[PDB]
């Protein structure tokens, strides 16, 4: 059913962004999974 | 398989993506082992 949102995936950067401890839903998409790991990488050397 | 890279990729980044379960008894060691180093090596870089 709720395969994905625009509001939703605000959500998840932000809480990835802040060292991730708020829950959020992760993707349906193969594509998708790159973007998340790169955003994950990009917040931990900003958090550093 | 892919769920093993997918599980050390975000065990390494922190990122979540992925729900492995790695259910074989040596892989848990094997996965404890891996996140000390992901941690050591964050909190070595920062």
């Amino acid at each position: 059913g709720p395969s994905f949102t625009i509001g939703k995936a605000i959500w998840l950067l932000w809480g990835l962004v802040f060292n991730n401890s708020v829950p959020v839903q992760n993707p349906k998409g193969t594509t998708s999974k790159i973007m998340v790991s790169v955003w994950a990488f990009f917040a931990v050397i900003f958090l550093a | 398989l892919s769920s093993a890279m997918w599980f050390s990729w975000g065990v390494l980044l922190n990122s979540g993506i992925g729900e492995g379960a790695p259910r074989s008894f040596s892989a848990r060691i094997l996965g404890m082992v891996w996140a000390g180093f992901a941690m050591i090596i964050v909190a070595s870089y920062t």
